[PDB]
């Protein structure tokens, strides 16, 4: 019955204001508390506050200094401020139904993904990592790029054996890093070649380079 | 103030039974319901439990609730796992007009032999050493299921800034990987006779030594 | 459905200005009136609310013959023992609930109400008997406690104690020292009618159609 549908701006940068609105169908507001609840990715659930029966707010004390709730009866629709983003505020956030002040949180919008984040397009840069092991496991690190994706293939492509391909990790300063590390039938030069081979669609930046011991 | 705290995973082999702790601190969990959501990757939380005991219409009765005043404790069984039931499973419950939610507990079931983590870790690169720079890379990649955590000692010390790292992924031959990057300047490289990565899973551990 | 109107004396017993010692718990009898039970369960005020045998859900729309409030004070620690199948001095020789019980357990702090500088020793408990309670019986006697094998004359001595302590409720005590005042709700049907029900709820009255 009850439908909770959510829309708003997703991709924002820091010191902008996030501006969310969730809608109800099939039921009204007056009788129930509304909720706005955020997850980090890769991260556990966090309140952030609430409208309750008739409509007084409550707020999450950590968030309370910049945080805005508020209904618009006249289209059973309500929404969140959060002014003054930084990278933190990035996360999927979720306006949810409770029944009374203690219940569950018994219906759920379908989420919004917000990204905050300052970042503009830029090409990879390349760092050999020299061989380890008895069998050949050999590397390559991609250190800084944006956005994704991006290929880091081996040998101009006649090496596609034994290869590790890691996925990025996006840095706390907004770029992408990124690994591959390919494990070869052991050898200094009996390899068909000795090259770390990247593409990247979103600059076209491109870097053909060896790799070997130091 | 008070705060609930789960295990950050859990895992079995199907049809056997999983309990999840939710611990409560500084306050006692009794004194106010106990909710329960399972939450399936990409998709909003449902509740399992709604009150301590007490399981929604169309949730299994092989999920079962229960609470402890004497260990401050909440619990959630599962009994009679199936591979449907790996999820992240989160506890809640309500103090001082706050909604407070447990850290959640990843659950796996167990559908193929637990592996350790296979590790490499290499130095910083020359072409980093040059222009002031170096990462130290530490990749994991083959263990079963999900869960690594990771940490860096240099030669004989905690190093633990500029250490961002990934969530563990899913990988060709369906095991995991993970990746960790630790960052210095060539002086800091220096300034330690060696680096080393260690890596914990499931209790066991892996450890990973290079020099300059 | 007629207006709402003839609403239970939830006020009288929540908002009294004195409570009574655990060991000789008020009992007030609620009975024909309108129960609004959402001015419990969506207030913000209490530190503990929850209920056994029914959701607060499902409140609002149940019949019963009888409420009774029970109410008294004690340590924000003992509120703990407030619940079935529990057990300590509160349980075993004050107030007992049964293991089957339906109703709800409330409770809110008062250490601004209820606790002064130098200690307020107005409130009691039995700190000793022979047996415990047995579920709702309350327990007023004063006739000392022969603890020992030695047979007692009646009077205070050794092995031989006066049956109730009283709380030391400063009002610098730790939380779970300080008072608080407890109200438990118990629900009951009998082959009697129904006496106490949640407010009907009405739509607006159209015509014509
Ligand atoms: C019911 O309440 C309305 C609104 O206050 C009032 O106008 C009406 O006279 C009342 N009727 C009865 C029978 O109490
Ligand atoms: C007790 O008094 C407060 C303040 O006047 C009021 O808000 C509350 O509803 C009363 N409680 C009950 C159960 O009537």
């Amino acid at each position: 019955q009850v439908q909770l549908q959510q829309w708003g701006a997703g991709l924002l940068k820091p010191s902008e204001t996030l501006s969310l609105t969730c809608a109800v169908y099939g039921g009204s507001f007056s009788g129930y508390y509304w909720s706005w609840i955020r997850q980090p990715p890769g991260k556990g659930l966090e309140w952030i506050g609430e409208i309750n029966h008739s409509g007084s707010t409550n707020y999450n004390p950590s968030l309370k200094s910049r945080v805005t709730i508020s209904v618009d009866t006249s289209k059973n629709q309500f929404s969140l401020k959060l002014s003054s983003v930084t990278a933190a505020d990035t996360a999927v956030y979720y306006c949810a139904r409770r029944w009374w002040l203690r219940g569950a949180f018994d219906i759920w919008g379908q989420g919004t993904t917000v990204t905050v984040s300052s970042a503009s397009t830029k090409g990879p840069s390349v760092f050999p990592l020299a061989p380890s092991g008895g069998t050949a496991a050999l590397g390559c690190l991609v250190k800084d790029y944006f956005p994704e994706p991006v290929t880091v293939s081996w040998n101009s492509g006649a090496l596609t054996s034994g290869v590790h391909t890691f996925p990025a990790v996006l840095q706390s300063s907004g770029l992408y890093s990124l690994s591959s590390v390919v494990t070869v039938p052991s050898s200094s030069l009996g390899t068909q070649t000795y090259i770390c081979n990247v593409n990247h669609k979103p600059s076209n930046t491109k870097v053909d380079k060896r790799v070997e011991p130091k | 103030n008070f705060m609930l705290t789960q295990p950050h995973s859990v895992s079995a082999s199907p049809g056997k039974t999983v309990t999840i702790p939710c611990t409560g601190s500084s306050g006692n969990i009794a004194s106010n319901y106990v909710q329960w959501y399972q939450q399936r990757p990409g998709s909003a939380p449902t509740t399992v439990i709604y009150e301590d005991n007490q399981r929604p219409s169309g949730v299994p009765d092989r999920f079962s609730g229960s609470i402890d005043s004497s260990s401050n404790s909440a619990s959630l069984t599962i009994s009679g796992l199936k591979t449907e039931d790996e999820a992240d499973y989160y506890c809640q419950s309500y103090d001082n007009n706050i909604q407070v939610f447990g850290g959640g507990t990843k659950l796996t079931v167990l559908g193929q032999p637990k592996a350790a983590p296979s590790v490499t870790l290499f130095p910083p690169s020359s072409e980093e050493l040059q222009a002031n720079k170096a990462t130290l890379v530490c990749l994991i990649s083959d263990f079963y299921p999900g869960a690594v955590t990771v940490a860096w000692k240099a030669d004989s010390s905690p190093v633990k800034a500029g250490v961002e790292t990934t969530t563990p992924s899913k990988q060709s031959n369906n095991k995991y990987a993970a990746s960790s990057y630790l960052s210095l300047t060539p002086e800091q490289w220096k300034s330690h006779r060696s680096y080393s990565c260690q890596v914990t899973h499931e209790g066991s551990t892996v450890e990973k030594t290079v020099a300059p | 459905f007629p207006n709402i109107t003839n609403l239970c004396p939830f006020g009288e017993v929540f908002n009294a200005t004195r409570f009574a010692s655990v060991y000789a718990w008020n009992r007030k009898r609620i009975s024909n009136c309108v129960a609004d039970y959402s001015v419990l369960y969506n207030s913000a005020s209490f530190s503990t609310f929850k209920c056994y045998g029914v959701s607060p859900t499902k409140l609002n729309d149940l019949c019963f013959t009888n409420v009774y409030a029970d109410s008294f004070v004690i340590r924000g620690d003992e509120v703990r023992q407030i619940a079935p199948g529990q057990t300590g001095k509160i349980a075993d020789y004050n107030y007992k609930l049964p293991d089957d019980f339906t109703g709800c357990v409330i409770a809110w702090n008062s250490n601004n109400l209820d606790s002064k500088v130098g200690g307020n020793y107005n409130y009691l408990y039995r700190l000793f008997r022979k047996s415990n309670l047995k579920p709702f019986e309350r327990d007023i006697s004063t006739e000392i406690y022969q603890a020992g094998s030695t047979p007692c004359n009646g009077v205070e001595g050794f092995n031989c104690y006066f049956p109730l302590q009283s709380y030391g409720f400063q009002p610098t005590n730790g939380v779970g020292y300080q008072p608080y005042r407890v109200v438990v709700l118990s629900f009951e049907l009998l082959h009697a009618p129904a006496t106490v029900c949640g407010p009907k709820k009405s739509t607006n009255l159209v015509k014509n159609k």
